[PDB]
């Protein structure tokens, strides 16, 4: 069987090469380094992909799985807001997706900050935070949606859409019909807003670089790669990408922690199941 | 205008 | 610090 035990066991033994593979190393000039001083990489061991990174200040990576274009991202810490504001209004952000926790951004000693559910302002930019629908994912599982007007003097005032997913707590996998329903959320959203830049004549269209959708949970690694892999099997353009081919891509675009627990798998290896796709390359 | 993207 |  193309998803039985054997098959899966193959699959765990290529990832698990590539990890160790992609391992940072001492002032790896594979992944960004801090540019001296304040604090980059919010975990030592979660390092930023330096080919593809958006910005010398954020831990934070272009990925692009088959056809999907999309940006991956730890949680910003506090000194890194005003640069994640101006990185999510310069992208015309589509949309933003949260997968952290309530739990967790309510915990001070993580130094998670609550930057979207309220207003505020950050050096030269000022937020405002509205709230707007809820969806249900099913298993209890809500998503907040809510809108973020990021302004700034001298620039254009962008709003972006969000999803937070507030009871997805980390190390852990919802199942794959709410993580299905996830990401069809997520791209709708998506489909809606960068519509909207087009019927406008935005000159982000011809970018390849902007209009991709923001996905960060804590690391960016775990419950991002989870949601990740879900969209990039929404998209009727990626026929015939397997499952090695969609965490492959993850990880050397990122880091090789991408997908980081084995229950993160299987939700993919079930997902491609369901629609007779590959798990492995021949 | 500054905020036409609105 | 880890996230692992």
């Amino acid at each position: 069987s193309p998803y039985g035990p054997e098959a899966r066991a193959e699959l765990s033994s290529r990832l698990t090469t590539l990890r160790n593979t992609l391992a940072p190393a001492t002032n790896d000039p594979r992944y960004l380094q801090a540019c001296g001083g304040e604090k980059l990489n919010r975990f030592r061991d979660i390092q930023c992909r330096r080919q593809t990174a958006v910005r010398a200040d954020l831990n934070a990576n272009y990925i692009q799985v088959g056809n999907t274009r999309t940006i991956a991202c730890q949680y910003p810490l506090q000194s890194q807001l005003e640069s994640h504001f101006r990185m999510l209004a310069e992208n015309r952000t589509p949309v933003l997706a949260v997968l952290a926790s309530s739990s967790e951004i309510a915990n001070q000693r993580f130094g998670m900050p609550d930057y979207f559910r309220q207003s505020g302002t950050y050096g030269s930019i000022t937020v405002e935070s509205k709230m707007t629908q809820q969806v249900g994912l099913g298993d209890g599982i809500m998503a907040d949606m809510y809108t973020l007007t990021i302004r700034e003097a001298g620039q254009k005032t962008i709003s972006v859409p969000v999803v937070h997913v507030g009871n997805w707590p980390d190390q852990t996998a919802v199942s794959s019909e709410v993580t299905k329903a996830l990401a069809s959320l997520v791209d709708q959203t998506a489909e809606t807003k960068r519509n909207m830049y087009e019927s406008k004549g935005s000159s982000a269209v011809a970018d390849d670089s902007k209009l991709r959708p923001v996905i960060h949970c804590r690391a960016g690694v775990g419950r991002t790669a989870q949601l990740i892999g879900a969209m990039c099997m929404n998209d009727s353009r990626n026929s015939q990408l397997s499952v090695e081919d969609m965490v492959s891509q993850m990880r050397v675009q990122r880091n090789g922690i991408m997908v980081q627990k084995d229950e993160q798998l299987d939700v993919l290896i079930k997902l491609a199941e369901g629609q007779g796709r590959p798990l492995l390359n021949s | 205008d500054a905020d036409e993207y609105l």
